[PDB]
């Protein structure tokens, strides 16, 4: 006989029944990095801790009036 | 068409499904391979 009920039982007591693969669908023929997580700083210091101020002011932009002819 | 056996996967997916297959496929040592006569489950 083949006895195939049977060596169903043999596999099942042997290998207890987690015996099925869950097939997935891959169509694409190149794999690409999987997109993830990113974050943003968070830092524990600043990178230097005091904003520099304003570099270009008005009064500093305007240097002179021109006082010539033209 | 799934063609899931056409795709070109990466690399080091390569070499351990490789390395799997060469070692099934290699002739081997009885003191390892002693290994793999091992244990079964309800025990």
């Amino acid at each position: 006989a083949p006895s195939a009920k049977a060596t169903a039982a043999k596999k099942a007591v042997v290998k207890g029944t987690n015996g099925k693969k869950a097939l997935k669908v891959r169509t694409s023929a190149t794999f690409r990095l999987p997109k993830t997580l990113k974050l943003a700083r968070a830092p524990k210091y600043a990178s230097k801790a005091v904003p520099h101020y304003n570099r270009l002011d008005s009064y500093k932009v305007i240097e002179q009036p021109i006082t010539s002819e033209t | 068409r799934n063609l899931s056996r056409y795709v070109k996967w990466p690399e080091y997916v390569r070499v351990q499904r490789q390395k799997k297959i060469l070692s099934i496929r290699l002739k081997v040592p009885p003191t390892i391979a002693q290994f793999q006569y091992t244990l079964d489950r309800n025990t």
